[PDB]
């Protein structure tokens, strides 16, 4: 009797903690199903010269120069985290552009003839744009080789604020 | 058509009490509530559209 | 199984569990004490507490309804207490349902007082239509698939050592420390007072603080250390000087910090302090002159196993229990406690392997004994628990 | 098993009940159903009573179920679900006319439940739901869980559901909604219109709570450059107001945060806890007002946030100065954020998140009722075996 008492208090109690670490198994089971469920739901929303003279004002709408350029701003001061030189007026000209651009999320293809400071411009607008937003990345930067060292040296002299990460050398 | 009948037709069998019960090992001493099957022998209607929202 | 649901109930001295049996986790944990705020009135639960007790309002004062024995001993306040529980927690009439409550292990004396307090609140008072009452390391233990075992609980009133041989408990090898968690409450408050600027009645303050500050800083800064304290620092030491010596870290030098909230203050404690507060338990001679070390938690367990040996070999019951250790308790839960109390037990007997068991879900110890009375409630058969009937109380009501 | 033009969603709350029959399949849309939340009770002479859905002959009282969230009169609610349901049936059975074979011929409930309510009031509408509707599946899906499985089904998270007279704090820890740590203040929404009273006192209520619910009032942490602002009556009555429209919300964006931090303090596991924090998620009628969510947001991590007191760190950077590391603290929270709501259910963002609890159910019960596994809810095979009972074998 009393061996038998023990034997089965033994038996309810295991099959007990089992039961515990099935639900809480298929409840996790569950949990982890529908974030799969979602990213699925996210997956099929995501799926879901005249007459282009009116489609491209309709186009930038849902994405001509008032249109285009609906925000403006005019910028005629350095942002303070660039040292080291002075900026001129086809840099800010081009700098306060790309700010309107931005501003209304467009983008653009800059065609600047010849040394006429792309990597200082490219610095002046991110400073610009990080020192503002308070959102200093993250940040990709595409740049060929035979000119990562020109803009290494470049990015720690004219904005030691703003840190870069670079690849290179041995594997 | 009378709800009753629409409850009825919808939809296609036992019936709970929640009740004194007095378990046995005769009889134990105690009782206590719980949900004991039932034996063999044991209005209006809205309009939606007025909560439909527009 | 069996078509019925309980109340199990679980007052400890510290922390109270209620909830229904029919579901994994209690629907409340509501402190073991209560305001008294003054016309009297009586509040309970762990938010309508902590906000009266920051109100700071004369008048008002804790009090508890569990004593350092495990035990009830305010009836009156205990019966409110249960009242509150089943009337705002549980929300069901307490006639309905078969009741499961805990007591703690006893060397036998103070039960059958209790068994009668216990009639007189659940039939007399609430008109319970039955309970069982389970044995709060036997159910823990039984409820880890073991019938035999040396369970060791570190709770809030000290330490609990209960040996468990064969689903029986060994009433005269039952022994309680009285060093625990609210005793680590009082030195880390004592300790650290002059950077907090602090240095019954005034109960409200003590158990606010115990409540909030205190307790968050006992889950983050403390740790056992795995050997005697002092013993580690003169080694650490003698190992520093030949690291140090032969050139031309010692680990007990790590700084941790603390944010302590009240005066947005920083609090940092040295690896050997957040030591220190732990190693009172073992060795409380290191507080007062008036603690022997055999009051301390090691030789403790030794004197418990050995008293267990004593039955009515002994080197085989020593073999049982050591085979079969369950540590358990919220201050068990302490980094660094489960190996020290190993370590303690190992060497006060080296011809045995010992083998330690322990719910490592850090929820589940704190509430081991109400899970243990849990899984009893869901035991298949009426007949595997003593059901004490309103009958029983008319019987003992006579001579 | 199962129709979807058949899944009915009901999601009953102290003022109104929120209500929808069928999933759209192609995306979800925001219910459309909102039904107040009270029936008509007659007293017949002999004792027993009659539920209408007009007061009868000006017999009936008007009983509301359904007060702070909590269910406080069982059958005038069981009596309410039935009214809607019995309304749904009409309603299609018209439309259709083979409706009872198709539409109409396995109909699964979703019954969103608040915390608050009894083991007890949960069997009595399992009862009800099967026997007196004579329905034959039943998911009993709870207001927070919901909350997460819309969330992009969060694992650990606290939902923060701001009601007009109380407001509910859940946190939930490996899927699983911890009871012990649940709560509810006696504030809300309302709480917003009795500041705003103290502030303007030559204000009535209608004026009040229309100030609320413009588009010029806001919690602050363009509009907000403007000394005055105007807006317009209920009435068409314009009334102009200065700075009174940015107060109104603190005293309950503070209570809500003592109350957050008490809880989240207590969860056991630092690590779930660490989670927690960093998954906030806040829904209710208050929270669409402009600017409120973010600065509960910001008064938790005011209060609550593990971070170097600032007077500590000025005189290490002083110090310095003859870089300063991080101090490293023991304690969570170090990061505190607002849960990521799912940009892609149009229809949703459209109408804001406030009721988005409902999205969750919509969500759950598709995955559950077009899947054979029935694990998660009652069914009558279940019922015919243990009863009401059955409810706890299927809890999640």
């Amino acid at each position: 009797l009393h061996l038998q008492k023990i034997n089965s208090i033994i038996d309810f109690i295991k099959e007990r903690q089992s039961e515990q670490w099935s639900r809480q198994e298929r409840c996790f089971q569950f949990g982890r199903l529908g974030a799969s469920l979602h990213n699925q739901m996210e997956k099929d929303e995501q799926k879901r010269l005249d007459q282009t003279k009116d489609t491209r004002i309709t186009q930038l709408l849902r994405q001509y120069y008032e249109v285009a350029h609906r925000i403006k701003e005019k910028i005629d001061k350095q942002p303070s985290i660039l040292v080291g030189g002075t900026l001129k007026e086809y840099q800010l000209r081009g700098l306060e552009w790309m700010v309107s651009l931005y501003n209304n999320h467009l983008n653009g293809i800059l065609a600047d003839e010849m040394g006429l400071g792309k990597t200082i411009q490219s610095i002046s607008l991110i400073t610009y744009l990080y020192e503002v937003k308070k959102d200093i990345g993250p940040f990709l930067v595409i740049v060929p080789l035979s000119t990562i060292t020109n803009w290494t040296l470049e990015f720690e002299k004219w904005a030691p604020s703003l840190n870069t990460i670079i690849y290179k050398g041995t594997p | 058509m009378d709800p009753q009948t629409l409850i009825t037709k919808a939809n296609k069998k036992e019936s709970w009490r929640y009740d004194w019960y007095q378990p046995s090992k005769e009889k134990y001493p105690f009782r206590y509530k719980t949900w004991l099957r039932n034996q063999e022998d044991e209005e209006d209607i809205l309009d939606l559209k007025e909560f439909d929202r527009r | 199984t069996l078509n019925r649901k309980c109340v199990v109930i679980h007052n400890g001295s510290h922390r109270t569990v209620a909830g229904f049996s029919n579901v994994e986790l209690p629907q409340c944990i509501i402190p073991s004490s209560y305001i008294k705020r003054t016309e009297a009135e009586f509040i309970f639960g762990t938010y309508n507490m902590i906000d009266a007790a920051a109100e700071k309002r004369n008048g008002d004062e804790v009090y508890t309804l569990v004593d350092s024995q495990g035990l009830p001993y305010n009836w009156d306040a205990l019966e409110m207490q249960w009242r509150y529980l089943y009337d705002t927690q549980l929300k069901v009439s307490p006639e309905e349902l078969p009741l499961v409550i805990t007591m703690p292990a006893t060397n036998g004396k103070p039960d059958m007082a209790i068994l009668e307090r216990y009639y007189e609140l659940a039939f007399d008072k609430l008109n319970v239509p039955v309970f069982q009452i389970v044995i709060e390391p036997l159910a823990i233990a039984l409820s880890m698939g073991k019938s035999s075992a040396f369970v060791i609980d570190i709770g809030a009133s000290g330490c609990n050592v209960t040996p468990i041989i064969d689903g029986i408990v060994v009433k005269n090898a039952v022994v309680r420390s009285k060093f625990g968690g609210d005793f680590l409450d009082f030195q880390v408050h004592e300790r650290l007072a002059p950077l907090i600027k602090e240095e019954q009645k005034r109960s409200t303050d003590v158990w606010y603080e115990a409540s909030t500050w205190i307790q968050q800083f006992k889950s983050t800064m403390l740790q056992v250390s795995e050997k005697d304290l002092f013993e580690l620092e003169r080694y650490y030491k003698e190992q520093a000087d030949i690291y140090a010596k032969q050139q031309e870290n010692n680990p007990l030098v790590q700084k941790k910090n603390f944010l302590f909230k009240p005066l947005n203050k920083t609090l940092t404690l040295d690896l050997k302090e957040c030591y220190q507060f732990a190693e009172y338990l073992f060795k409380p001679q290191l507080i007062s002159d008036k603690f022997s070390p055999e009051d301390g938690l090691g030789p403790l367990m030794a004197k418990s196993v050995k008293k267990a040996g004593a039955s009515i070999s002994p080197e085989q019951v020593y073999s049982l229990l050591l085979t079969n250790v369950i540590i358990t308790g919220s201050t068990s839960l302490i980094e660094g406690m489960e190996q020290r109390i190993i370590k303690e037990l190992s060497i006060r007997f080296p011809q045995y392997k010992l083998t330690t068991f322990a719910n490592q879900v850090m929820m589940d110890r704190k509430i081991q004994g109400w899970l243990g009375a849990l899984t009893m409630a869901n035991l298949p058969s009426w007949s595997l628990g003593k059901w004490y009937s309103k009958e029983d109380y008319e019987t003992l009501k006579r001579d | 098993p199962f129709r979807q033009d058949s899944i009915l969603i009901i999601y009953p709350r102290s003022q109104t009940t929120l209500v929808q029959f069928g999933l759209n399949e192609e995306t979800f849309t925001v219910p459309e159903l909102e039904i107040p939340t009270q029936i008509y009770r007659t007293t017949r002479q002999d004792g027993s009573y009659t539920y209408h859905s007009t007061n009868k002959d000006n017999k009936a009282e008007l009983i509301k179920p359904i007060q702070n969230g909590e269910i406080i009169d069982i059958s005038a609610f069981t009596q309410f679900l039935r009214l809607i349901f019995v309304s749904i049936l009409s309603d299609r059975a018209n439309k259709n006319q083979d409706a009872f074979e198709a539409e109409l011929s396995n109909i699964p409930l979703l019954l969103i439940t608040h915390h608050s309510w009894s083991q007890s009031d949960l069997e009595i509408i399992t009862q009800y739901v099967f026997e007196s509707l004579e329905i034959n599946n039943l998911i009993q899906l709870p207001a927070s869980l919901a909350a997460t499985y819309s969330m992009i089904s969060l694992q650990n998270c606290c939902i923060i559901d701001v009601g007009t007279h109380h407001t509910d704090i859940i946190p939930i820890v490996d899927y699983a909604q911890l009871d012990h740590l649940v709560s509810s203040i006696p504030m809300g929404g309302q709480s917003i219109n009795d500041s705003l009273k103290k502030l303007l006192p030559q204000w009535d209520d209608d004026q009040i709570e229309s100030l609320k619910k413009s588009p010029i009032f806001e919690v602050l942490s363009k509009n907000s450059d403007l000394e005055f602002n105007t807006f317009w009556d209920e009435k068409g009555n314009e009334i102009k107001v200065g700075k009174q429209r940015f107060q109104g919300c603190n005293n309950l964006i503070k209570n809500i945060s003592n109350r957050v931090g008490l809880t989240l303090d207590n969860i056991d596991d630092i690590n779930k806890a660490k989670a927690v924090w960093e998954n906030i998620i806040i829904v209710g009628g208050t929270t669409s007002i402009s600017g409120f969510k973010e600065a509960l947001l910001g008064q938790l991590l005011k209060d609550h946030l593990i971070i170097e007191p600032e007077e500590e760190k000025s005189k290490r950077e002083e110090e310095a100065k003859s870089f300063v590391p991080t101090i490293e603290y023991v304690q969570c929270p170090t990061v505190i954020k607002l849960a990521k709501y799912p940009d892609y259910f149009p229809e949703w963002k459209k109408s804001g998140y406030s009721e988005i609890i409902f999205l969750g159910a919509q969500i759950v019960s598709k995955q559950i009722f077009t899947h054979p596994k029935d694990t998660f809810y009652i069914t009558r095979e279940k019922y015919n075996m243990k009863g009401p009972a059955a409810l706890w074998d299927v809890q999640f």
